[PDB]
């Protein structure tokens, strides 16, 4: 009774990045 | 490459509740590990080779809310504490480890990767003991080898005075056996 | 003189 | 979105700064005794260690702290100011060899940046490129332990 729901995510595939300005 | 991780909340309490009952979820999926939740608790589901696995003590025998409605589990193994649904369109899957490394890295619900030394087929020790709360909600999450391949899924912490010193995990072999 | 921050790097590659 | 590594500049040059334990650490040979800019005016160094070639101001705005390494791995990963990741094999307390030598320019402006272990935790702060005829084959670094001790 009652479905399991995705409430977020965790991403492992991201590589270091320079944060853009915007 | 060093294992780094980041979390993103895709919906909230009320939106979760409705989606639980409705069983229909139209949100876009991204990632290898999906933060998942029932009306009771939150845990993690890890996509490995096209199947989104999680811990049975969290997901039970429930369906997963998808854009096309509830999706019935593909695998269920009450004893091994596993359940698996077909991976959601959009997620990225990890692949089993093929280097037999003993240096593992646990990814927590808050996207924190911590080192654990393998101390048996289903146990590893936290090189740096942390209070159990740090691990709260992390069942179903991955234990990666240095190359980022799935070694196991976190099942339960091994704590004492409220400080988790080790962790019991479901080795990715039980997965192959559950599918068998 | 004074050091100024001209940019930032996020190790996880987390988008905005 | 918060960043652990700040790209900083002086009139003279550019380099990096790494936020660890709530402190924004960088190389003394880059910042000297220089104060850091803040929306409320220049904020002074919380630590200045010329001997270690290390300085640190309180973690700035829009930053998150990196966790120190606790696994003792020798497989490091240097992050450059261009966000490149360079595998380095630890040869000692403050030295490691690039698994693949790079032109000195490749590592330019990255001093102050972090040297990550396989878990993404800080092993140390990139101090200086050890070059042989314009080709950096190894690097010098400040162990996080020094940072941990300076505090
Ligand atoms: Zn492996
Ligand atoms: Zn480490």
């Amino acid at each position: 009774k009652g479905c399991v729901v995705i409430v977020g995510r965790i991403v492992l595939s991201g590589k270091p990045a320079i944060i853009p300005k915007k | 490459a060093p294992i780094t991780a980041y979390a993103q909340q895709t919906r909230g309490l009320l939106g979760c509740i409705i989606t639980s009952l409705t069983g229909r979820d139209k949100n876009q999926v991204e990632g290898e590990v999906q933060i998942v939740s029932t009306a009771t608790q939150t845990f993690l589901a890890t996509c490995i080779n096209g199947v989104c696995w999680t811990v049975y003590h969290g997901a039970g025998t429930r369906t997963i809310a998808s854009p096309k409605g509830p999706v019935i589990q593909m695998y269920t193994n009450v004893d091994q504490d596993l359940v698996g649904w077909p991976a959601p369109q959009g997620s990225r899957s990890l692949t089993p480890c093929t280097c037999g490394s003993s240096d593992l890295y646990l990814v927590t619900r808050h996207a924190d990767v911590i080192p654990v030394r393998r101390r048996g087929d289903s146990r590893g020790s936290l090189l740096s003991p942390r209070p159990i709360s740090y691990l709260k909600g992390s069942s179903g999450g991955p234990l990666l080898c240095p190359a980022g391949h799935a070694v196991g899924l976190f099942r339960a912490a091994v704590c004492t005075r409220g400080v988790a010193k080790a962790v019991d995990f479901i080795p990715v072999e039980n997965l192959e056996t559950t599918m068998r």
